[PDB]
């Protein structure tokens, strides 16, 4: 059927104007209603019947529809504007969405807090050993996370997540779980997560060695 | 100040059906069903006006999708029948205006995970703590997702961080939420992180304090 063509992702420094187009096959012979999905949130309707806006919604944001292409368009673009932009129509009675194109946010380098933390008294009863390096507010997410046990590098043995853009800075955080047996958690002290990152002038480390308090 | 207010994360087993509930908290026009598979995007299961008793559904269901509601409770229902680990999505419901094609009001949206495999809820562990700490909980071990995460029962929103959760090689979810709060706050404050795993009926509540 009927197919609305958007770019997955536009990206634009703070202040400055963000333009979201929606493609389709005479575009603007429909009305074109844009949603702001921001993440873990439920859709928000942002633009209805092409360039109307509903009460809650900033005058920065304005729509627009003529010929092939829909557009939506954001000025002064704040960090609370980072989400999905979904735009949808109504085609042969069927309501049609694009992809959607997610909002980044162009901020400057920023170099993360690192935190590292032993695994809790608590887990090690179970059985086995969670070791968390915490990587707070960087920028860009871009981030070289190493695990050292005793000096040894370590691989295979660690898994990572990332948090979405935040909302008033823009910034990234990350999380390194280090997963290990009591058994070769309790035959190693020296417990280290070195930092690589744009942001650092020299990789940063953190360290403890396990018995301490 | 009308809330679309929808029911509970599901795990259901393939073969099966589901039936999810949109209660029009305030209120009570077009009710519509759009899902969402985990990082995808808005997909329309159909339409329903109960005033004119007409639905209309999406092709690409193969006829398993109904929109029912019932005006004396103001509560609208998607039932999907013959589910498939593809029908695994957030399940949300929508209300618009009549005749107007658009959606001004959202209800929360509803995991329904379709999975063969048993619920497991998750263990809690605390990440105990210059001027500026970090603390947190590591809630380990869960099936299926979602899992929420607050901190002092809410009172607690500032500097906090709840991680994407990520799939283990044992097939099980493990995420980390974190805050960083002054250090001076450290031995004044309480910190607690409220742990909550509807599929398998868990609550737990976890002192993230210094150690001895």
């Amino acid at each position: 059927s009927y197919v609305l063509t958007q770019p997955p992702s536009v990206s634009v420094a703070p202040g400055k104007t963000a333009r979201i187009t929606c493609g389709g096959n005479n575009i603007g012979s429909k009305s074109v209603h844009w949603y702001q999905q921001k993440p873990g949130q439920a859709p928000v309707l942002v633009v209805y019947d092409d360039s109307d806006r509903p009460s809650g919604i900033p005058e920065r944001f304005s729509g627009s529809n003529s010929g092939n292409t829909a557009t939506l368009t954001i000025s002064r673009v704040e960090a609370g504007d980072e989400a999905d932009y979904y735009c949808q129509v109504w085609d042969s009675s069927s309501v049609v969405f694009g992809g959607g194109t997610k909002l980044t946010v162009l901020r400057t380098v920023a170099a993360p807090s690192v935190f590292i933390f032993p695994p809790s008294d608590e887990q090690l009863k179970s059985g086995t050993a969670s070791v968390v390096c915490l990587l707070n507010n960087f920028y860009p997410r871009e981030a070289k996370v190493q695990w050292k046990v005793d000096n040894a590098l370590q691989s295979g043995n660690s898994q990572e997540s990332v948090t979405e853009q935040d909302s008033k800075d823009s910034t990234y955080s990350l999380s390194s779980t280090l997963t290990l047996s009591k058994a070769d958690y309790e035959k190693h002290k020296v417990y280290a997560c070195e930092v690589t990152h744009q942001g650092l002038s020299s990789p940063v480390t953190k360290s403890f060695n396990r018995g301490e308090c | 100040q009308v809330q679309l207010v929808q029911s509970g994360a599901e795990v259901k087993k393939p073969g099966s059906s589901v039936k999810v509930s949109c209660e029009a908290s305030g209120g009570t026009y077009v009710i519509t069903w759009v899902r969402q598979a985990p990082g995808q995007g808005l997909e329309w299961m159909g339409g329903f006006i109960p005033t004119f008793r007409t639905a209309m559904y999406a092709q690409g269901f193969q006829g398993r999708v109904t929109i029912t509601a019932d005006e004396s409770t103001s509560i609208a229902y998607m039932e999907l029948t013959n589910l498939r680990s593809e029908d695994t999505a957030v399940y949300y419901c929508a209300r618009g205006p009549l005749s107007r094609g658009y959606y001004d009001y959202w209800g929360q949206g509803t995991l329904v995970t379709v999975s063969s495999a048993s619920t497991k809820g998750p263990s809690v562990f605390p990440l105990a703590p210059g001027g500026t700490a970090a603390l947190g909980c590591l809630v380990k071990d869960y099936f299926p997702e979602p899992v929420t995460v607050s901190w002092n029962s809410g009172a607690l929103t500032s500097g906090v961080h709840t991680f994407p959760a990520v799939l283990q090689s044992s097939g099980l979810y493990s995420l980390s939420s974190v805050v960083t709060v002054p250090s001076s706050s450290l031995g004044t404050q309480t910190y607690i992180c409220n742990v909550n795993h509807k599929p398998s009926n868990t609550k737990v509540d976890k002192k993230a304090e210094p150690k001895s």
